């Protein structure tokens, strides 16, 4: 019956927590006054709310029956499901938030007239609107291959069931596989491509120009351009390969040592990604002054 | 160093002619291949004459005396001085029966309703000699030869002590818009006018007296602003036709206004020259001229005598 | 600085900076000339208001651009004309009487020497004793060739004009006149940048046109702001005032090109003076000196003499005001508060406390252009000691600076020569009738004075003087956008635009012809032509290997012909353009060219009248028996000309069937 | 055994 369990330490879990709520007191009210505060505006709320939603739907609901200590899943059947859509697609909408952000500044930056048509200005609202609604239809394996499971032999013990991935493993590898490419690699290499090229046009700025902060306003610039391709390298890649040393390993290599090991990488992983919430309005307020102004006197 | 001079004047004036006698003079001489080379000159002038009297003949449809040379005239036609050589056998003799025939010689008598070479006349009393195959043409011939010039052609010389530069150029409507260039550093003028031109009209056009152009072209030259520091001498050239034409011609017809007496050469001469300087706009101005006629070697020294010591005093530097 | 005011600065300068060289290829819209069968109904348009004239067409920039273009390579007869009169007219900006001695022999040798020679001289002969007499004198003035080019006008009037019209070149002027009729400015024919001043009731940014690449200066004033301050007329006055100094070519003045408005902004399009205002490089550079200030004196008295000439009183003349160009050249900018004295010599108190003449100040006397000249006094006054004749707003209150009605000026001696002591002795009079400029020759009483004695005032006109300020060029030369910053939206809220308030602008927008017309022939004439050249000849050539040429030789009584839209079904694509036939009988209608069909015979026109559907206005055509046609016509002018033609058609049938 | 949360 107790076959189920993790022992993962509690004074990790405490100190998990702990760093979880700083990050949740931090984020969920920097993005949301971010978001107040507002064509480059309607893509860095759309981000800033995604970060939000991330903050608000994952980390709680998560807390309890995957971060804390308690194997048996409390949330019900549909919890089950609710859940893990809710976390993929929260997770695509800051992925394709973060993507759309890099093509609009690379739009306003490198196409400055033309990109007002394209935009279509308040067309933009639309633009991520259909963001996110694609990010909700990206996630919809969440919802029926994650479901309640009676996994325990005996099967009628008091967390006998839990939720995991229903459907053979197979098909939860190859889901897998698709879900990694489409919500990283495909915006990483969007991401890092763009802010190169924009990189690189202000470094042909700055050497031109070769003022008081002018040069130091564009060496920020691009320092803040690159640790973004950074920071979602730390943040996001952790995620996907511990979800990739899950899903394509089989059981003939799995041992009580790597499943703790496992375990605490989920930790690890976890406040890797979450940290990326908290680091946007941080970076906004270290790039620009004007935003800055709104946002401390709000 | 040397002083540039112009010869300006309408086309048939006789410019070249002067350039030629000022060569003979204070230049050096022909030589015997040039008077070689003149020799086809003279033949394809004779041509032309020939072709030309032949051609007024058809359109002023003049009946012919002789029948036969009818046929000569025909071959007349034929000719071409494109692929000219020297005179032929057959040639000569039919030209002499076309000379000879009185209607052709009344046609020329006419010759005002036509374009002719004023060396006609003397190249027909030439006839055999030149026409000779032993062909040895004197200074006269030479002189008496018309090539149209055209372009402008300057020709250095000097004088006994001075560096005198001539420039010809051609007289023709068409050509005298090239004299642009010439103008630069004129120190004095020479002005040819054909004293026997007030009866032939131009070539260019065959509406327009001659005189009328060459008396608009003086006007013209003399308004000119740059001019005003250099001389002008107006050569009246051709006295030696005039005084025929006008006891053949009558001056009235031409110019009305000469209401002087008939068959005064020296009077006509005189009217022409006060016309020709009264053209001027200020009388501060002073314009010389000297009757003369290029084909006289004699006329052209004792003028240039005098032209080359007005001149130098005209310019003291 | 933040990144994003860095980024918005070093835009703005490369978009003012961008191919330089090259302004045609500055251009991000492309300017698209209607077909060449416009001119069927431009012609008309053209010809019903008397705009087809020799006079009119070579007078305008493209016009006479197309003109020469046509002689010199489509008229061997007209080529030595144009080229004696271009040759003319280059000779006449000559400036130095030694370069001019030989221009003026190089000119009478080509174009009168060897014509004359050549006796194919065809000008008269007073023309002909007039340069000569002024050769041989030698006189070179530029008014040498005088004669001449009225000569040569005379002779261009005759056949070579007609030959003009009847050629395609007069269809290329009527495309270029079509596009410039059919101005229709919005917000999104401008890559806006960063803003560069505010004040009154809008802002002021740094444009880009789209279509031209040209950079200007945009004022964007506030409709709801407008309300809420009652400055309607004060908007329409500026207007007013930009259009009556627009019209001409003083270079002293920040003119206007264009003026629209959408439906929150009335905007004004203006020269862009990237040099800044004199304000800002008097905090900078410190006060000038005497032979400094000269040339600011001078250029600014000669910009007060156009607005007086043009019966115009400068209420607000500081040095804020002042704006410099790239080369440190100053204009007069803002003239939001002048005002027309000829009808009725104001009587308000406008203007900027220190800088205001007595009489403006004293309450109900009426003043006129005088207020400007007191303005300048205190305007030099400031620019030699930083602070106006009086106390400054930190040294007293708005009361106190306006006691100057009851004093006199310092004119300390120690800062001013005695001839700069005598001009601001004569400018700042508190008695109007005895202070320069307010008497006699008025301006010309300023520019005798002895303090521009060593001034050549021409010479100032044709700004060949050396700036003593040069504004920087790696700079915006403003205040960063921060500092600006921006009028507080909640000021307007509870500010509703009625119709009542729309309809007072309805007539707002405008455009200046020749301000345009220099635009085009300044950065895209050649380009676009010589690409609708391009795109013509492929439509020929497609027509002739396929046939269906343009039109069948017009008919042979067609009054006009042209492309319009039928309408009149919601269930069908309703922008059916199809090419559309007058006749005095009837109006005939054609599909792709396969064959026309009548559509209407006049006798069946009720009446024609105009409506608007779609955002679009429609010719309303309306037929006996109740039924009726909607025609939308591709412009103003069409659609003004079809209306006209339509009408008289209509009205001769029925008057003789009647 | 193996890992039951993704
Ligand atoms: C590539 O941009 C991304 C991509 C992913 C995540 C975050 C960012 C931020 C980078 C910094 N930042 C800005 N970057 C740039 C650059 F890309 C370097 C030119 N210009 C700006 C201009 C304004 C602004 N605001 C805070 C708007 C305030 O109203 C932010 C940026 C916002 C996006
Ligand atoms: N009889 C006679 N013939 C002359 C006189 N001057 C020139 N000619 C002839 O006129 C012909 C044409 O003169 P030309 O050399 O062409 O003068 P240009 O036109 O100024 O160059 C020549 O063949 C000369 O023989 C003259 O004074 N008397
Ligand atoms: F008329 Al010429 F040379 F004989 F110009
Ligand atoms: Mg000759």
């Amino acid at each position: 019956s107790s076959e189920l369990d993790v022992n993962t330490d509690i004074y990790s879990k405490v100190l998990v927590t702990a760093v979880y709520l700083a990050l949740f007191v931090v984020g969920t009210v920097g993005n949301t006054v971010t978001a107040f505060t507002l064509t480059v505006h309607y893509h860095l709320g759309s981000l800033a709310l995604s970060d939000l939603l991330t903050l608000l739907l994952a980390m709680p609901v998560e807390l309890y029956n995957f971060i804390w200590v308690h194997h048996p899943w409390a949330f019900g059947d549909a919890g089950c499901r609710g859940y893990y859509f809710l976390r993929d697609a929260c997770t695509y909408a800051t992925a394709l938030n973060v993507a759309s952000l890099s093509v609009e500044r690379y739009l306003a930056i490198c196409h400055p007239f033309k990109a007002k048509t394209l935009m279509s200005r308040s067309r933009t609202k639309k633009f991520i609107s259909a963001i996110w609604l694609a990010s909700a239809l990206l996630a919809v394996p969440m919802l029926f291959t994650m479901g309640e499971q009676n996994r325990s032999a005996d099967g009628q013990h008091a967390g006998g069931l839990v939720c995991t991935p229903t459907i053979h493993t197979a098909t939860v590898k190859v889901v897998i596989q698709v879900n990694t490419f489409m919500s990283f690699i495909f915006p990483m290499v969007v991401i890092s491509v763009l802010n190169t090229i924009i990189a690189n046009k202000l470094t042909v700025m700055v050497r031109q120009a070769a003022e008081p902060g002018r040069v130091q306003a564009l060496r920020h610039g691009v320092r803040v351009l690159r640790a973004v391709v950074i920071a979602f390298v730390v943040c996001w890649l952790p995620y996907h390969v511990r979800r990739l040393m899950f899903c394509y390993i089989s059981d003939e290599q799995w041992t009580p040592f790597l499943y703790d090991f496992y375990h605490y990488f989920y930790m690890v992983t976890n406040a890797l990604f979450y940290v990326s919430s908290t680091i946007n309005p941080i970076l906004y307020n270290l790039v620009s002054a004007n935003f800055r102004h709104i946002f401390l006197a709000t | 160093r040397e002083l540039k001079l112009l010869l300006l004047g309408t086309g048939e004036s006789g410019k070249s002619t002067f350039i030629k006698q000022m060569r003979i003079i204070h230049g050096s001489g022909y030589s015997d291949e040039d008077k070689r080379g003149f020799t086809k000159l003279v033949y394809q002038n004779i041509f032309t004459a020939m072709q030309a009297m032949i051609r007024a003949m058809d359109t002023l449809k003049i009946p012919y005396k002789y029948e036969h040379n009818k046929a000569h005239a025909q071959l007349v036609r034929e000719v071409d001085v494109e692929k000219v050589s020297a005179f032929e056998n057959p040639y000569v003799d039919a030209i002499k029966s076309l000379w000879n025939d009185p209607g052709i010689q009344e046609c020329y008598d006419r010759r005002r309703e036509y374009q002719l070479s004023d060396s006609t006349k003397y190249y027909l009393n030439d006839l055999d000699r030149v026409a000779d195959p032993a062909y040895l043409p004197t200074q006269q011939d030479v002189l008496r030869v018309r090539v149209p010039t055209t372009g402008i052609i300057e020709y250095p010389f000097d004088l006994q002590s001075v560096i005198f530069r001539m420039v010809d150029v051609g007289g023709q409507r068409s050509e005298r818009r090239k004299w642009i260039h010439c103008f630069e550093n004129v120190t004095s003028i020479m002005f040819l006018v054909a004293l026997s031109e007030y009866d032939q009209v131009l070539v260019e056009s065959d509406n327009e007296n001659r005189m009328e152009e060459s008396k608009a072209l003086f006007r013209t030259i003399i308004t000119y602003p740059w001019f005003q520091n250099s001389s002008v001498i107006l050569f009246l050239n051709k006295k030696d036709l005039l005084e025929e034409k006008i006891m053949y011609s009558h001056l009235v017809d031409y110019f009305p206004e000469y209401d002087g007496p008939q068959r005064d050469a020296q009077a006509a001469r005189e009217f022409i020259l006060k016309m020709f300087v009264d053209l001027n706009p200020d009388s501060d101005k002073i314009i010389y001229s000297h009757f003369t006629c290029a084909t006289d070697t004699e006329n052209i020294r004792f003028v240039f005598a005098a032209v080359k010591d007005t001149i130098l005093q005209l310019n003291l530097k | 600085a933040d990144l994003e005011a860095v980024l918005a600065d070093v835009s703005y300068l490369m978009a003012m900076e961008k191919s330089k060289a090259t302004p045609a290829a500055r251009a991000s819209k492309k300017i698209l000339l209607p077909e060449p069968s416009i001119r069927s109904v431009m012609q008309k348009y053209l010809e019903d208001r008397g705009e087809v004239t020799f006079e009119k067409i070579f007078s305008q920039k493209l016009g006479y651009l197309l003109f020469r273009d046509f002689c010199l390579k489509h008229l061997e007869e007209a080529k030595p004309l144009v080229e004696f009169y271009e040759e003319i007219k280059k000779y006449e900006k000559l400036e130095t009487e030694e370069e001019r001695l030989v221009c003026s022999r190089e000119i009478f040798d080509t174009y009168i020497m060897k014509e004359l020679l050549a006796c194919s001289h065809p000008f008269s002969k007073s023309a002909i004793e007039h340069v000569q007499g002024h050769l041989v004198k030698k006189q070179v003035p530029p008014d040498l060739f005088q004669p001449y080019i009225e000569e040569i006008c005379q002779n261009l009037r005759g056949d070579v004009f007609q030959k003009f019209i009847e050629s395609d070149k007069f269809t290329r002027f009527c495309q270029w006149k079509n596009v410039e009729l059919n101005i229709h400015l919005t917000m999104n024919d401008f890559s806006v940048h960063r803003i560069i001043g505010r004040g009154g009731f809008g802002e002021v940014y740094g444009c880009r046109k789209a279509d031209t690449g040209k950079m200007y200066a945009m004022k964007c004033l506030d409709k709801k702001r407008i309300k809420m301050k009652q400055g309607e007329t004060l908007a329409l006055n500026e207007r007013i005032m930009l259009s009556l100094v627009s019209t001409g070519d003083c270079p002293f003045i920040v003119c206007m090109s264009y003026a629209f408005h959408t439906p929150d902004k009335l905007s004004f399009i203006l020269d862009l003076m990237n040099g800044g205002d004199l304000h800002y490089h008097l905090s900078q550079h410190g006060v000038f000196s005497e032979p400094d200030m000269i040339f600011y004196a001078a250029e600014i008295i000669l910009g007060l003499e156009h607005m007086h000439n043009r019966f115009v009183v400068y209420r607000d003349l500081k040095p804020a005001n002042i704006l410099l160009d790239e080369h440190g050249h100053v204009r007069i900018s803002d003239l939001g508060l002048a005002c027309d004295f000829s009808k009725k010599k104001p009587h308000a108190s406008v203007g900027t406390h220190g800088y205001m003449a007595p009489e403006v100040l004293q309450k109900g006397v009426a003043y006129d252009s005088s207020a400007d000249w007191f303005s300048l006094g205190c305007m030099l006054f400031k620019l030699l000691r930083g602070h106006s004749p009086f106390r400054q707003h930190k040294t007293k209150d708005k009361h106190e600076i306006d006691r100057m009605t009851l004093t006199m000026a310092v004119e300390l001696p120690d800062s001013f020569s005695p001839e700069l002591r005598s001009l601001l002795e004569g400018l700042l009079q508190r008695d109007v009738n005895r202070r320069l400029g307010c008497l006699g020759r008025g301006a010309q009483e300023v520019k005798e004075s002895p303090f521009f004695r060593d001034l050549d005032w021409q010479m100032v006109f044709l700004q060949k003087y050396p700036p003593p300020l040069i504004p920087p060029r790696g700079e915006v030369n403003a205040a960063d956008a921060f500092d600006i910053g921006s009028f507080d939206e909640e000021d307007t809220k509870g500010i509703k635009l009625l119709d009542s308030d729309q309809e007072l602008y309805r007539n707002f927008p405008l455009t200046i012809s020749e301000r345009w017309q220099q635009e085009v022939a300044e950065t895209v004439f050649d380009t676009i032509n010589a690409e609708t050249d391009r795109l013509e000849a492929r439509k020929k050539t497609k027509n002739k290997q396929l046939g269906h040429e343009e039109d069948y030789a017009l008919g042979k009584d067609c009054i006009m012909h042209g492309y319009m839209s039928k309408m009149g079904n919601p269930f069908l694509t309703q922008w059916q353009r199809r090419y559309f036939y007058l006749f005095p009988n009837r109006l005939e209608w054609r599909g792709e060219g396969e064959a026309p069909q009548s559509l209407l015979t006049m006798e069946e026109i009720q009446s024609v009248e105009e409506t608007q559907i779609k955002e679009r206005k429609c010719l309303l055509l309306k037929i006996r028996g109740g039924k009726q046609f909607v025609l939308q016509c591709d412009s103003d002018p069409e659609l003004v000309q079809w209306k006209k033609e339509l009408r008289d058609a209509y009205r001769e049938a029925q008057q003789l069937v009647q | 055994r193996r890992p039951y949360i993704l």
